């Protein structure tokens, strides 16, 4: 989730080394004139790129990221509450913005969140995310 | 002015929220009109939509009963009686009052 | 559904670590059972391995039962009542409630 | 059978009172059919009630679903945690265990 398109390129580039590297236990060094045998018939399969990528290339990434998220609302089930106060103050000014300034209640800008440790409270704020299509 | 007399000790920060609060339930009247305007079974396209719906053109009445079950006082009263005891820790004419002048 | 109503009180964060406990020790068994497939002693060339023995290819319950055992509450029952009483420290219509208008 | 997985770490005193809950719900849908058994509009003394009410001979289901619903545990996590403390504060061969003779 973390590379770059150069990352990427290198990261095929390693494949295909990984891939050639593996089938020099028969293509030695005293096969001087190389044979085409190898140049048409090698491809780089699931484990190559496996390897390539948790054994080596370390991610030059570590910034913020900005995408839709994924997790739908069936991942916390219930809440309903919850899950009807936040389509209040975030699904209706996004998905209905003329109808806000019919009588022109200004919006709000933001809840904030309090509980016990480890309830989903990021994996509910995502999930609002996920259905605006919002960033 | 029903609404003067019923809501004695509350701030002016707090009936600015009733009226986001009623604002806020009529939208979701709206919204939830145009979900079910929307969701005709057995759609015919005769008898059109040339008479709207127009459900809740503005707030009424309920919104705002419905909205003020919800009213909270922000401040308490031990700290109105605080300003008051501030009041008379300020001087405000601490001491004599009411004198005259010599003829 | 019965892990539901067995883990009452249980946080998010608790019941996502005893599913990491049943994985983890059906890997242990998995592994334990590597470690004797390849012990074979009389090794015979014969008879050989085209029916695997795929001991675990999931999880089963008593996994689950056994990892079930290991199962502690993060939160205490203090901090849930704490959080209620900030609740209760919240207005949440901190009241009157229940009024109507006049006709 | 079913309340005994149900409430885990409730203590002796307090599911003494849950039976008593559904004991007092009971006796009040009794009180409640015998308020309104003569409480017979136009009362024909024909059809005699030679064949009785009898409407709650015993504690049914949902006396029990209802007057389980306000359950209560007394004892907190941190007092059976200060009992736990005061067990290993307690010696409990608190040393090296598992040793043997010279032969």
């Amino acid at each position: 989730h973390g590379h770059v398109g150069a990352d990427l390129a290198a990261l095929c580039s390693e494949a295909a080394l990984q891939a050639i590297r593996k089938k020099m236990d028969l293509i030695d060094l005293e096969d001087e004139t190389i044979d085409a045998e190898v140049m048409n018939s090698l491809a780089v399969t699931m484990d190559d790129f496996r390897w390539a990528l948790s054994q080596s290339n370390p991610s030059a990434l570590r910034e913020t990221v900005v995408e839709v998220p994924q997790v739908t609302w069936e991942d916390i089930g219930g809440l309903e509450d919850v899950k009807r106060e936040l389509q209040e103050l975030v699904q209706y000014p996004v998905e209905h913005p003329d109808k806000f300034l019919k009588f022109g209640m200004t919006p709000s800008k933001g809840v904030l969140f309090y509980g016990p440790p480890g309830c989903g409270k990021t994996l509910l704020a995502k999930a609002i995310a996920n259905e605006c299509q919002a960033n | 002015e029903f609404l003067a007399k019923m809501t004695n000790g509350f701030s002016g920060a707090d009936l600015t929220e009733i009226c986001q609060r009623a604002c806020k339930l009529a939208i979701r009247e709206s919204i939830e009109s145009e979900i079910r305007r929307e969701r005709e079974r057995q759609t015919n396209p005769s008898a059109m939509e040339v008479e709207e719906d127009d459900p809740v053109p503005e707030i009424r009445r309920d919104h705002f009963e419905e909205a003020m079950r919800f009213a909270r006082r922000s401040v308490s009263d031990n700290d109105i009686r605080k300003y008051e005891m501030f009041a008379q820790t300020l001087q405000q004419s601490r001491g004599f009052g009411s004198f005259r002048f010599p003829s």
